[PDB]
Parts: structure tokens; C-alpha cells; sequence
């Protein structure tokens, strides 16, 4: 959530106010994948130290 | 004073009822001035048309 700050005014006397609501925005982060694979075989497995 | 903030309860509309509204109200007071204006020294680059 991401917005901005109210905007105040100098005001006289019994002087009216004006409404400040302020905006907002969302951002969005997508997530992904990355990966890696590598085969070896039994006897490469039981000989290699 | 200070900043100060006053939350409304209830808010009304252009026929005096509520209209299912609420606020929130702040104010601040503060003043200044310059009193010896040869205590300063400004420059002005001003640039002609």
C-alpha cells in the first residue's frame, strides 16, 4: 500500500474547512521459479571420492 | 499550541441527518514576522523577458 500526505490550509475565523482524503496505490510483485538437475549413475556414485 | 487531533462521531448532510459519516479534525496555530529587515542580505538573480 503506498500513498501521499494530507494537504493542510491557512484558515481565518469561523472559516469553512475543505475535505483532504488522500489517494492510494497497491504495487504487486509476482514470484517465479528457477531450478537445476544433474544425473549421475550408481557406479560413479560408489567410486568417486 | 501544538498539533491537536479531534475525531467527529458524527457528520450530517444538506437535509440536518446523518448520512453514515464520520472525521477527523486538526488544527495549528503559529505566527512570525521579520523585525529588523537590515539584519539580512538576499540575492536575487532575476532574469528580464
Amino acid at each position: 500500500v503506498s500513498s501521499a500526505a494530507v494537504q493542510w490550509s491557512w484558515d481565518a475565523e469561523f472559516e469553512e474547512v475543505s475535505d483532504d482524503s488522500p489517494e492510494f496505490g497497491q504495487p504487486e510483485i509476482p514470484v517465479k521459479k528457477a531450478q537445476g538437475f544433474v544425473p549421475i549413475s550408481i557406479e560413479a556414485l560408489q567410486d568417486e571420492a | 499550541i501544538g498539533m491537536t487531533v479531534e475525531f467527529i462521531p458524527h457528520l450530517f448532510g444538506t437535509n440536518r441527518r446523518p448520512n453514515g459519516s464520520r472525521g477527523w479534525f486538526a488544527y495549528y496555530r503559529m505566527g512570525a514576522d521579520v523585525v529588523n529587515p537590515n539584519a539580512f542580505r538576499l540575492l536575487n538573480v532575476e532574469t528580464a523577458s
